[PDB]
């Protein structure tokens, strides 16, 4: 935010508030940005998918 | 006319009988979407 | 069979609630309990309620006046 | 493709519930019903004792 507020140029503007963006999204959210590499994986139940 | 398993006999004994109301309740397709969706590292549910 | 239905639009105009009101007053008639007003000429409940309701004496106000009677009279 | 047939069938018992449902009779009877036509075999006869 505070890069975002003090230098301004035409580069500078674009691809900095979607980082902020995405930075408020993870922490309102809750969801914890470690859960994104997961480490137990889910498997479908086996009548999804008969012999 | 659909997937709805818990739907297609209640229709079925209304019709038989006369009565020829309908019950929705939910389609068995979203159920195996929602299975999966959470088949991956993405969770969803559905609230009240 | 009932050709067209226009009586029952102007007598409810929605087009919409008129639908409504033809179903709850043939679910009705069809599971017992009620007496159609009007002279049955060997035709299903369906037909029978909507030429009813064009006719002019059931709505979505005589029908709820009517229940809510039949309920307190218990 | 992921269902290819997967034909759901017939299978006796299945038959017999069909018909449980348009006969007609209490909850009481329903629920009974339910317990002496799961108890039944390919064959037919029953498996438990009546008592």
């Amino acid at each position: 935010r505070e890069e975002l507020n003090e230098t301004n140029s035409e580069t500078k503007r674009k691809k900095l508030t979607k980082r902020i963006k995405l930075l408020e999204a993870f922490v309102q959210s809750g969801n914890k940005p470690e859960w994104m590499i997961l480490t137990v994986l889910p498997v479908l139940p086996p009548d999804l998918r008969p012999l | 006319k659909s997937d709805d398993v818990n739907g297609r006999t209640k229709m079925y004994k209304n019709i038989v009988d006369g009565n020829h109301q309908m019950e929705p309740g939910m389609p068995e397709s979203f159920n195996v979407l929602l299975k999966e969706i959470r088949s991956l590292g993405i969770n969803i549910e559905l609230e009240d | 069979a009932r050709v067209t239905v226009q009586d029952a639009v102007e007598k409810i105009g929605n087009r919409f609630d008129l639908v409504l009101v033809a179903a709850r007053r043939a679910r009705q008639m069809q599971v017992g309990g009620k007496d159609p007003l009007v002279p049955e000429e060997n035709d299903k409940t369906t037909v029978i309620a909507l030429r009813e309701i064009e006719e002019g004496l059931i709505n979505n106000q005589i029908l709820d006046v009517r229940e809510r009677q039949e309920q307190q009279e218990q | 493709l992921p269902v290819y047939q997967g034909e759901t069938t017939q299978t006796l018992q299945d038959y017999l519930m069909w018909q449980v449902e348009l006969t007609p009779f209490t909850d009481t009877d329903r629920a009974i019903a339910t317990s002496i036509v799961d108890a039944v075999d390919d064959t037919g006869y029953l498996t438990i004792q009546i008592e």
